[PDB]
RNA sequence: CAGGAUCUGCUUAGAGAAGGGGGCAACUCCAUCUCAGAGCGGAGAAUUUGGACAAACUUGGUCAUUUAGAGGAACUAAAAGUC
RNA sequence: CCGGUCGGAUUUCCAACGGGGCCUUUCCUUCUGGCUAACCUUGAGUCCUUGUGGCUCUUGGCGAACCAGGACUUUUACUUUGAAAAAAUUAGAGUGUUCAAAGCAGGCGUAUUGCUCGAAUAUAUUAGCAUGGAAUAAUAGAAUAGGACGUUUGGUUCUAUUUUGUUGGUUUCUAGGACCAUCGUAAUGAUUAAUAGGGACGGUCGGGGGCAUAACUACUGCGAAAGCAUUUGCCAAGGACGUUUUCAU
RNA sequence: UAAUUCUAGAGCUAAUACAUGCUUAAAAUCUCGACCCUUUGGAAGAGAUGUAUUUAUUAGAUAAAAAAUCAAUGUCUUCGGACUCUUUGAUGAUUCAUAAUAACUUUUCGAAUCGCAUGGCCUUGUGCUGGCGAUGGUUCAUUCAAAUUUCUGCCCUAUCAACUUUCGAUGGUAGGAUAGUGGCCUACCAUGGUUUCAACGGGUAACGGGGAAUAAGGGUUCGAUUCCGGAGAGGGAGCCUGAGAAACG
RNA sequence: AUCUGGUUGAUCCUGCCAGUAGUCAUAUGCUUGUCUCAAAGAUUAAGCCAUGCAUGUCUAAGUAUAAGCAAUUUAUACAGUGAAACUGCGAAUGGCUCAUUAAAUCAGUUAUCGUUUAUUUGAUAGUUCCUUUACUACAUGGUAUAACUG
């Protein structure tokens, strides 16, 4: 199969080297998986040693994340924009790591209004107790809330789905946002 | 290969258990265990080739299964089991009761001890860390972790073990000026103390001792082995000490206590 | 031009709160090598970004110490040390030249051009043929 | 990527509708003759879509050999006629 | 030498042979902490002729042994000693297999419920690691001084360990990092000039070469070699000698 | 059925096989919040918290002193609020061990097993407790291992002087794959890397070392073969079961 | 730590060809009485192979209604022995050959802060009926097949 030696390549000199033993159970590569988006189905493989891996062969929602108020709520996921290795991926919807997607943003607004009373974009007396306290952490950043009237977050993705079977991420901040969003709207 | 080995082959014993060359093909070889290989000795080796008490190796099995030998307070089957430094075998139907410490030559010597001395052990230490809970422990030579240890207690030191309900009494620094066995090398089994340890970052360190005929010697910091403050161990020593007398010196030494 | 490569550039789990607002720059994350060594000015206060250097990025320097000349800065943050010594004949009673070639990586806080002499620590497999980068250095 | 020979636990009609009480007469009551209905499930063989990994085959084009004869030209003997 | 004697002491001195130590214009280059002994500081305890005597108690100066942070400092070759280079085999110690090649055994008493010695040591033999020395042979340093030392003075920065119990919100010092002019002292800083080499310089010498216009030829002339002979003039080259010139192949 | 360690249909019953599935101390802390009527409020009730899986974000201190300050408070209230308040492992070196907060999952593990003995307590119920040990189990350490990797070292040959890079050759960035690093493979880019100190190619009737024969000293010639390391099972390729094989009884 | 024969009528040299010993170095020729110790299908063909063997395994302690035996007896669930078969573990060790392979193997030497690991030895687990005890067993839930009969 797909195996990982180095004993067939050339040296640093250019020397075509030679055919030593056979091949060896322990240097083995396996298919690529490519992850398309659907319903779920996800397989499972037997590694070295008697362990396990979940192979994702397509799904559709994932676990996303608000780094700067720190909460973590699940949703679901719709489309890749861009890809920084080739351009292929994103006119197929595979599901990489690094890859940048869209979600819906109905969860995240929903927990807004519930953890301040404010609206985006445009009566118990507990609440406003504590409403009340959490004053000055109301406004967010103009250019991601910019987004909240069409529910299409931009969202890049940290987990290896062909491993670990998930597929996890996190919110582009407005740092990182300016440089991608230079780079979405120029280079189509 | 493909698996592991499991036969050792007759000059590849390892050299210091004394197998003659030519009684077999093969040699015994050690069990997976509390100590390595090449750093041990069998259940059969001592009981055939040093006590001298059986005569097979279906001997042996005719003994261990009678349920006479312990190690450390447990019953020991297995007739390979790796007893290695410091450990009591404590036989019953004899009342005897022995302690594996090295010979000068660099042997494992047989030697005898009370009913009052077998019922503890010394052990270095190999590693500290903090365990999962936030607990922590101690590794010592042989293996044993004990959790809740003092503070105080850092690596290269020596804890006391209390064989009945595996614990800790007290326990003993490292510095200068202690006394130490030799565990590993060339200077294998002699006893001195400790001049001073020289420290080389990202290398083997190196300990300087010195005797007490007062002649000295350099090991590598793992070799070294501690055993109690000045003039004081904690165990009791074999015959000579852990002095090295030349070659000279022990001719005639056997020359004139020839008087048999 | 630190962002020419097309793709965001970061030392990872290191983060920005916009919330918050404090005149530093950016949350630099910097180590200590070891071995007595000392961490040049430029990489505590530079900007560049590197996934690979010893004072930023995530290898270890452990193993060996080597030594030599620099003999070729052509290619893009490596260059190639030319090493020199002696060889022993016996029945000749003399000796021989010989020399071996080792390729390092160089970390952007230093500046080496051809025909200085530099200290070199081993990390672990960094390409096909490399296995040492720059710790030190010392001009011609 | 599909495919579904065959097993299968089920819910639930419901007439076949059997025997005890109640127009006691089918029947109706949980006190059981013989079954056509569907409702969601599970396990799963033969066969088939695209890959990577690849032993081999065919075909000429080139070499090395061999081998069969083939045509060669020379020198020499327990070989030898001569100008 | 001395023996001194009911071979080993040596009272005790000598010759060499190797090793420390200080002093001579002169070796680790330091710093902060503990830290231990030790000299001492306000000064007695301690006990000996009575003590700021030391020993050592108290404050206080220190060198002095050890740990820990350092703090900075050209780099090799070679050589000395160490750790670490499996057993078997090789050199080899002990030991009447009946001798031997081998083997790792064996020996002793009452043999009557026994004690007891062994299974050594050597063989860096490249490369790596730890350490001692500074001969031999390389290599770096101040010449346009951006040179070295200064507790000359003006600066620009960057950290806040601390205290304003504590917390977060400010800046005042203070220490603590570097860089910024000019002001001071040191004897301020450049190895000889190879009966090595090159380069000038002055008078000469030669059938040396190019353009133009025999005899003298051995006894000896010139050129890297093959080679080189009529006079006159041009064009450049070259050895040796001479010299209190120059560069440091 | 001529046949081979070939097997079809019908009928029974087990498990440490296969598939499911309960039990249990108290404490604390979080979020929600019925009400309450109020100032500066306090509250019933509810739910959440083992371990393992995946992602994100915080703690993981330490070089030396003192104020002014913005308020808040522990406290004697001195109703001024001045103060009468902190812990923190290991390494030459880490984003290390380890802990917390939001969550997430074709929801992982948390004894429906077996032999011996047979006792103590009672309201005497086959009530309640209770000995020695076999086998299984998750994670950290450990032992037997395994997989890669750093420095220096190989016989004859110039009648082999230039070789490698489409078809990865040398480096950079991001993914895929693996037990895991890495051009190991795939995308976009750069134009590199080896060489008279012998690269690259050709021969070998070449498995490498410990070692063997000869020996004044230096050396010449061997090592298929009792020990350790690699490779192979008629020749190439592929995979199943397993902790472990590209295995050839 | 050693040398002798051979060029010329005669002598001194350069120089090679005979000689002389050793071999754990293989065959071969003629002989051959004793004790101890013992290599042995490597070279050529990593060519081809008739027959038999070389890998199986049970304790008081996973599963017995053998239409097995022993019967012997306290035992109406079973209890002595014990074929066949399911389950567990091992078959990856050992043994044999030297074809390939010239910076590969391999040696002495480092590294894992770059990874997997049955076993062995030592530690390690009140939280898991919807629940904090509300329907729905914990004095204990469900099918399917092997040997065997036909």
């Amino acid at each position: 199969g797909i195996s990982r030696d180095s004993r067939h390549k050339r040296s640093a000199t250019g020397a075509k080297r030679a055919q030593f033993r056979k091949k060896r159970k322990f240097e083995l590569g396996r298919q690529p998986a490519n992850t398309k988006i659907g319903a779920k189905r996800i397989h499972s493989v037997r590694t070295r040693g008697g362990n396990k891996k979940y192979r994702a062969l397509r799904i559709e929602t994932g676990n996303f994340s608000w780094a700067s108020e720190g909460i973590s709520k699940k949703t679901r996921i719709a489309g890749v924009v861009y890809h920084p290795s080739n351009n292929e991926l994103v006119r197929t919807n595979t599901l990489t790591k690094a890859a940048i997607v869209q979600i819906d943003a109905t969860p995240f607004r929903q927990w807004f209004e519930a953890h301040y009373g404010q609206t985006l974009g445009k009566k118990s007396k507990n609440a406003e107790r504590k409403w009340a306290a959490r004053a000055a952490s109301a406004k967010i950043e103009s250019s991601v809330e910019s987004q909240f009237s069409a529910g299409r977050l931009y969202a890049c993705i940290s987990s290896r789905p062909g491993q670990s079977g998930r597929c996890d991420g996190y919110i582009l901040e407005g740092e990182e946002l300016a440089f991608y969003l230079r780079r979405l709207t120029a280079k189509k | 290969a493909r698996g592991p080995k499991k036969h050792l082959k007759r000059l590849a014993a390892p050299h210091h258990w004394l197998l003659d060359k030519l009684s077999g093909c093969y040699a015994p070889r050690p069990s997976a265990g509390p100590h390595k290989l090449r750093e041990s000795l069998p259940l059969i080796v001592f009981l055939r080739n040093r006590l001298k008490y059986a005569l097979n190796g279906r001997e042996v099995k005719a003994i261990l299964m009678q349920r006479h030998v312990k190690v450390d307070g447990k019953v020991r089957t297995d007739t390979t089991y790796p007893a290695g430094f410091m450990d009591v075998i404590t036989l019953d139907a004899t009342n005897e009761n022995f302690r594996l410490v090295y010979d000068v030559k660099g042997r494992f010597a047989v030697h005898r001890i009370t009913d009052e001395e077998a019922s503890y052990k010394l052990g270095k230490v190999k590693k500290v860390q903090l365990g999962k809970k936030g607990v922590p422990y101690v590794v010592t030579h042989d293996g044993r972790t004990i959790r809740y240890p003092d503070p105080n207690i850092k690596v290269n030191d020596t804890v006391k073990i209390d064989l009945a309900s595996g614990k800790i009494t007290d326990f003993i620094k490292f510095d200068a000026g202690k006394l130490v066995y030799v565990t590993g090398g060339r200077n294998l089994g002699r006893i001195g103390t400790i001049v001073h340890k020289e420290r080389h970052d990202g290398g083997f360190d190196l300990v300087h001792i010195k005797d007490s005929l007062d002649n000295t010697f350099v090991t590598r910091l793992n070799n070294v082995f501690v055993i109690g403050e000045q003039g004081k161990p904690y165990i009791s020593l074999p015959k000579g000490k852990g002095i090295k007398l030349s070659i000279a010196e022990e001719r005639d030494r056997r020359r004139a206590q020839q008087g048999l | 031009t630190v962002q020419s490569e097309r793709a965001f550039q970061k030392q990872p789990h290191i983060f920005n709160n916009p919330k918050v607002k404090t005149s530093k720059r950016t949350k630099r994350w910097y180590k200590n090598a070891g071995l007595g060594f000392k961490t040049p000015k430029t990489a505590i206060e530079g900007s560049y970004i590197d996934k690979k250097c010893p004072f930023t990025g995530l290898v270890s320097i452990r193993g060996k110490i080597l030594t030599g000349t620099v003999v070729s800065t052509k290619m893009h943050r490596t260059i190639v040390i030319r090493r020199a010594y002696l060889h022993y004949i016996p029945k000749y009673n003399r000796y021989e030249k010989r020399h071996k070639n080792v390729p390092v990586h160089v970390s952007p806080a230093f500046r080496v051009q051809v025909g200085d002499i530099v200290t070199v620590g081993q990390c672990r497999p960094i390409s096909k043929t490399v296995r040492f980068n720059v710790v030190k250095v010392s001009a011609a």
